[PDB]
RNA sequence: CCAAAAGAAGUCUUUCUUUUGGUAACCAGGAU
């Protein structure tokens, strides 16, 4: 549409949208290189928050410094960030495991304030991981994402809880801070106002008000309002501001003996000295707000103040006594209200430039920890700002957050969606975050703030529903980290162009409409009457002047994996969400094939995910071949685009890269240039188009199942290719010297005839399990001192020789060509982990055919399992000969409540055999609105009907019943959809028609071929003999307690007695089992378990006397 | 056609310098021949381009 | 077939093999059901091959 | 219970004897 190659796709949207789909990739590369601080950072915040443009690592670097001692007579100062350039391109990194990062340098400055003799340097600090251009990290070579978290922000909550011995309103307050200590103001069920510092049992609010310096007269002049407050100060006991000290002292320090300056001193550190206690920009924003204190000065400072408190607490009390809007000295009015925590205007973003930045800030805490301790044990005049400085605390942060975090994980590479959906993912579980365990029903709901800003379908299935979530298509993360949705404002009635950008608390204060509203082509609505979402959500009908804003479009509250599901609201949640959870494990194929039916996110999914190659510049072809393409640019300059062939991903699938140009056509800017794993055309391609009957077919599709066609197997259709990677590294170790050789102990040669001359397999071989892919020795160790053989060795000569073969053999269950052998090596002085000598690497390749029970689905969530593939002859066939590729069960779909599918399969032979709408004389009224040039098509059209905006029931039944003859004059499927079919087995036709057209099925990464495993006897544990578990090693199925309950309500004894004795832990009877069986005797009697005297043996060392009678 | 052997290649997973196509695709199009053969035994037919 | 089924160097290539020359099949039946009880069918059989 | 080496018999490749050599916990992601 707006890409300058892409492919011609007509739409049957009805309406217009003024606004583009953003970015999609603009959460992770804008709010990184804020962290960094780049220019480009700078000019957008520029073009918005000129006032104080300051990135991370300058505010991180600006609240550490200064570092000052006790006395005060010498500081250390930080400042001025500064990057070099990348160590190594990204390629580079990626092919030889190493870390893609550039060098940190800041300006430390040493000052004696008692000499003025200022010291600068320039202060290495580490390399620092850099985001590439996709949004993504390499860490050790591996590809990782780091995901968004939700967490709740930091701010003043009010909310109320009834009471069940009294049946009262029972209000509370909770000041939480970012990294300081909670303060929380209650009313408890005798009238009387609290306090919780820090986590204390309760204390009268006058005790802490008298000890912020005020006399029981100021209070009850202020506080003089609420019976509340008078109740609480006549029976507080407390007079005197010194006694309220030492009585919140005596609370808050265990055992110390209370004095003044201590008690005096310590109440303003817990609260007003800002190094035990900040609330950022953010939660200083949000107290302001909550009680609008400043609302004109900036926000700088990040502590409490009395003010604040006090407001707080008239604040609670009002809000007990029942009142409806409280004005504060000096500050305007505001509602007084309870506040809700799961409101996305209370729920706050940290991005994965947050995480860095807090990462940082502890690494630098600890280093400055350091730096003062060390200061004071150096003699002075000696120190220089090199001296002070310890960095490897700081690169150990890093390293500590970007290999162990459950928000930086492998990114996720089954196919191109599938990573696209990882960047944009919102979880709200990490370190600071709630609990999968611990989290209840009422976080996991979907509060109706959500619109426009977290997609209310794409979400996992299992524990995790609910807590992981996805950000839509139009939505951005606003400076604070709220997220935020563009809005078209209307004027006095007229749908205007002005696109603003509304928070969740903004969008409350207004009304606003609908997208699909019936606009007069003048900005205009047709009635007065439209559905608008009012403050709390709430649907209702305003006349048509009420309404201040619109929304730029449907589709607008969907993410990228649910806005390319066709005829969205044909179907119902609870399959929408599978539908778009199941997309992102289709597996690519050898051959891609776009949809007919799209709905026009394919191509802006395919250019952003960052798979396929496309022109940076615009020029001529000179060169193309299957590894390169060379274009001639316009001005002098030529550029090659080197291309991944058969690429291994995180996930084991195929990577390739082919181009889609020819020597001499000409490209331009953001052109796609050549295809990726799943695209075809640059259009993302997770599946093929088969025709499709919806009859029951002799129980073979009985409860999901499916039945496939031959030719899908024959003619590769669901084909696709799967890479194994194979790593082992020679290390010295103490003994020393392990060596990669073909000389093995105790091999043969016909298990050594694959290997090259120097160990490894050769490329093109080959090979099943258990065969060796590199040859290794390593000493066999025991250093032993045997007096002839250790005198042989002295003097006479007698070489060691001492080897065991930990040679690298292919596992179980594996096989497959060898394709590639990547060796490292110490000799050319290749960057290795240390006590590394040698690595090489085997990469292992198979191609897959679909099979019974390999797992298929469509895009409206019709999973399935195949239950059988028939031969090409005994399948229902057409009146012209064609067979049927797929058969889907007719009891699946109207109780499932996914009629979208139907209505694919219609539009899909539509799209297939190609319409032309007879406008003879006049266009049909079911035709009147339909954009022109959809008035024919030639067969094979792509179409694409948009999420909410697509092709209407009215228009399929027009187009089914004007649509072309295939090469006689023949309309195989009639106006209903419906053909007539022959039976393939028996012959004749069957007696009613059924419904057939084209459906959009994809092949998901579930193949049997990795589920299949089987074990008569194999390895065993260590401590206890118990079978092992696993595939790769060999491992038995576990027979679980709810199984023993089984086979105990049976009654089957003897069957539970061997299976728990002579199958898992009796050592002596599972080998006299074995040999009975063999030569044919009675199996013997079990005897006693291993694992028992297991236990035994660990209760007795529990010094507990465990003793067996008889 | 029963195998092919191109000469520059080992497997089925690479490349051929030049061809704008990999044998991956090369031998996707060879299975769309037909071809017609009279003897039982198997036959080799040679193809050479530059 | 297999590279290790038959004897066959590293750069063999098995391919897999269609040896059906028929493309499309398909009939239908013209029955004459009289009153008076003298029927027959008439089969229209048409094959197409690659 | 398996591999390698040597000796003996026959078969043209098996048997007998001697020597040497012979796993877990965390975190994460999925499925029903």
């Amino acid at each position: 549409n707006s890409v300058p190659g892409a492919p011609n796709r007509v739409s049957f949207a009805k309406l217009r949208e003024p606004l583009e789909v953003p970015g999609l990739l603009d959460v992770q590369t804008d709010s990184f290189e804020w962290l960094i601080g780049s220019p480009r950072w700078r000019e957008s915040a520029a073009e918005r928050g000129d006032v104080n443009p300051v990135g991370g690592l300058e505010e991180v670097l600006y609240e550490l410094s200064p570092i000052e001692d006790f006395s005060g007579s010498m500081s250390l100062s930080f400042s001025d960030p500064r990057f070099d350039d990348v160590k190594a391109p990204v390629d580079e990194c990626k092919d030889k495991d190493m870390t893609y990062a550039a060098p940190l340098f800041v300006t430390a400055e040493f000052i004696n304030n008692n000499t003025g003799e200022i010291k600068s340097q320039t202060v290495f600090m580490g390399d620092f991981p850099m985001m590439t251009e996709k949004g993504t990290f390499i860490i050790n070579g591996t590809e990782r994402v780091v995901v968004s978290q939700l967490v709740r922000s930091p701010g003043v909550y009010f909310d109320e809880t009834i009471d069940k011995s009294t049946d009262k309103t029972l209000h509370s307050v909770k000041v939480i801070p970012s990294r300081g200590a909670w303060l929380e103001f209650d009313v408890d069920k005798r009238d009387t106002v609290g306090v919780r510092i820090d986590r204390k049992r309760r204390q009268p609010v006058t005790v802490l008000l008298k000890a912020l310096g005020w006399t029981s007269e100021q209070i009850v002049e202020r506080f003089g309002f609420s019976e509340i407050m008078r109740s609480t100060l006549e029976k507080d006991n407390t007079v005197g501001t010194d006694e309220a000290l030492l009585d919140i002292y005596r609370k808050l320090r265990p055992g110390e003996p209370p004095t003044k300056e201590s008690a005096q001193t310590l109440l303003e550190n817990l609260f007003f000295k800002e190094k035990r206690y900040d609330l950022a920009r953010v939660g200083r924003y949000k107290v302001n707000k909550k009680l609008g204190l400043h609302v004109g000065e900036p926000i700088t400072s990040s502590t409490l103040t009395e003010e604040d408190v006090v407001a707080t607490i008239e604040y609670l009390v009002r809000l007990h006594e029942g009142q409806t809007t409280m004005t504060v000295p000096g500050g305007v009015e505001v509602p007084v209200e309870t506040d809700d925590i799961d409101h996305f205007g209370n729920r706050r973003l940290r991005t994965v430039g947050e995480l860095i930045q807090n990462q940082i800030r502890v690494g630098m805490s600890r280093m400055e920890r350091v730096v003062r301790e060390r200061m004071t044990t150096q003699d002075v005049e000696a120190i220089t700002p090199q001296t002070l400085i310890n960095i490897r605390p700081v690169v150990a942060a890093i390293k500590e957050f970007f290999g162990t975090s459950q928000l930086s994980q492998f990114m996720d590479q089954n196919n191109p969606l599938s990573g696209l959906t990882h960047k944009r993912r919102l979880s709200a579980l990490g370190p600071g975050g709630l609990s999968r365990e611990r989290a209840g029903l009422e976080v996991r709901d979907v509060h109706p703030s959500h619109y426009g800003r977290m997609c209310p379908i794409e979400t996992p299935e299992g524990p995790n529903i609910g807590l992981i979530g996805s950000l839509s298509v139009y939505a951005r993360v606003n400076p604070f980290g709220f997220i935020e949705t563009p809005y078209r404002k209307v004027v006095d009635g007229v749908v205007s162009d002005e696109i603003v950008y509304l928070t969740a608390d903004e969008e409350d204060r207004h009304v606003v409409a609908q997208a699909n509203s019936p606009i007069d082509a003048d900005g205009r609505f047709v009635e007065p009457r439209v559905l608008v979402r009012r403050k709390a959500g709430e649907v209702e009908y305003v006349p048509s002047s009420e309404v201040d804003y619109m929304d730029v479009s449907p589709r607008q509250m969907v993410s990228v994996a649910t806005a390319m599901i066709p005829f969205l609201e044909h179907d119902d949640a609870n399959r929408a969400l599978m539908g778009a959870n199941m997309q992102r494990q289709a597996v690519p194929l050898v051959r891609s094939e776009a949809p007919l039916v799209g709905t026009g996110m394919e191509l802006r999914a395919a250019i952003d995910a960052g798979d396929v190659v496309v022109a940076e510049e615009s020029g001529v072809i000179e060169e193309v071949s299957a590894d390169y393409i060379t274009v001639m640019h316009d001005n002098g300059t030529r550029r090659t685009y080197r291309m991944r062939k058969f690429a291994r991903s995180n996930h084991g699938t195929c990577a390739n890269q082919c181009p889609i140009v020819d020597a001499g056509d000409r490209v331009e800017a953001g052109q796609v240039i050549a295809d990726g794993p799943c695209t075809d055309d640059g259009e993302m391609a997770l599946g093929k188009n088969l025709l499709v009957a919806i009859m029951p077919w002799e129980g073979h599709n009985y409860e999901d199942a499916i039945i496939l066609s031959n030719r899908l197997v024959e003619e590769d259709v669901l084909t696709s290719i799967h890479i194994e990677e194979h790593e082992i590294d020679a290390r010295d170790t103490k003994l020393g010297a392990e060596e990669i050789t073909r000389d093995i102990p105790n091999i043969s040669d016909e298990v050594l005839a694959d290997l090259d001359e120097r160990g490894i397999v050769r490329i093109g071989a080959e090979v099943r399990d258990g065969d060796i892919l590199v040859g290794k020795v390593t000493p066999k160790g025991e250093t032993e001192l045997t007096p002839e053989e250790r005198l042989l060795r002295a003097i006479f000569g007698e070489k060691a020789r001492e080897v065991r073969d930990t040679s690298l053999k292919v596992p179980h269950g594996e096989s497959g060509k060898v394709i590639g052998i990547r060796v490292f090596s110490r000799e050319d002085e290749d960057e290795l982990p240390a006590g590394v000598n040698e690595l090489v690497r085997v990469y292992v390749a198979q191609k897959r055919k679909i099979s019974d029970g390999d797992k298929l689905a469509g895009r409206h969530g019709n999973k399935g399992v195949i239950g059988k593939i028939l031969p090409v002859e005994d399948m229902p066939f057409l009146a012209d000969g064609t067979p049927v590729d797929i058969i889907l069960n007719t009891h699946g779909v109207p109780r499932r409540m996914n009629i979208g599918q139907i209505l694919e399969t219609h539009l899909g032979w539509c799209a297939h055999s190609g319409w032309k709408v007879d406008a003879a004389k006049g266009v049909p009224d079911w035709a009147a609105r339909l954009p022109d040039e959809l008035l024919e098509a030639q067969p094979n059209a792509i179409v694409s009907t948009p999420v909410f905006d697509g092709a209407q029931e009215a228009e399929l039944q027009g187009l089914l019943s004007c649509t072309l003859p295939n090469r006689d004059g023949d309309v195989l499927v009639d106006a209903d959809g419906k053909a007539m079919l022959f039976d393939g087995r028996s012959g004749e036709p069957f007696p009613y028609p059924v419904t057939v057209g084209y459906m959009y099925i994809m092949k998901l990464h579930h193949l049997v071929d990795d589920k299949i495993h089987a074990r008569s006897t194999g390895p065993y544990s260590m401590i206890t003999q118990q079978p092992l578990g696993g595939k790769a090693q060999f491992g038995g199925q576990r027979f679980g307690e709810m199984e023993c309950w089984a086979m105990q309500a049976y009654g089957a004894a003897y069957t539970l007695q061997e299976l728990l004795t002579i199958k898992s832990d009796d050592t002596v009877g599972r080998v006299k089992v074995y040999e009975a069986i063999v030569k044919g005797e009675n199996i013997p009697e079990p005897g006693i378990p291993e694992s028992f005297k297991v236990l035994l043996k660990e209760l007795q060392s529990l010094c507990l006397n465990v003793e067996v009678l008889s | 056609v029963t195998s092919i052997r191109i000469d520059g290649v080992l497997h089925e997973f690479t490349t051929v310098p030049g061809v704008k196509e990999d044998v991956t695709e090369i031998i996707l199009n060879l299975k769309s021949l037909v071809v017609s053969s009279e003897e039982d035994e198997p036959v080799t037919m040679y193809l050479r381009k530059q | 077939v297999q590279n290790r089924a038959s004897g066959a160097e590293i750069g063999r290539i098995p391919v897999d093999s269609i040896y059906s020359p028929v493309l499309k099949v398909t009939y239908k039946v013209d029955a004459t059901r009289v009153e008076q009880r003298t029927d027959f069918d008439k089969l229209i059989l048409d094959v197409e091959t690659k």
